[PDB]
């Protein structure tokens, strides 16, 4: 045998991360068509 | 390879796009293979360059980055 606790993977299991306010104004999510790279 | 240097060496010009149209039309009369890299609006490669392939793989790399971050 084996004994363990057990948490069911139901599709109602969500997760809520928190973003900073100036997160999406980052120089990688906003790239021009022609960079120096 | 002889003409494309000497036509630019006589005019002291480093890049054959900056050549005068009196000089550019002279090469087209002798050498008709130079139509596309001289008289094309938007070539997929940068013409008369050496890293022209090396630019090309670097442009698809950028276009696949902005495909991610916008999505």
């Amino acid at each position: 045998w084996e004994h363990r606790r057990f948490i069911v993977a139901d599709s109602r299991n969500f997760i809520t991360p928190e973003f900073p306010r100036d997160f999406w104004m980052s120089p990688v999510f906003n790239l021009p068509r022609e960079t120096a790279a | 390879a002889t003409a494309l240097t000497e036509a630019c060496a006589a005019e002291r010009v480093v890049r054959p796009h900056q050549l005068s149209p009196a000089g550019q039309a002279e090469l087209l009369l002798r050498f008709p293979a130079l139509e596309v890299p001289l008289r094309h609006p938007r070539p997929v490669l940068p013409p008369f360059d050496i890293a022209a392939e090396v630019a090309f793989t670097a442009r698809i790399h950028l276009a696949c980055l902005r495909a991610l971050g916008q999505a």
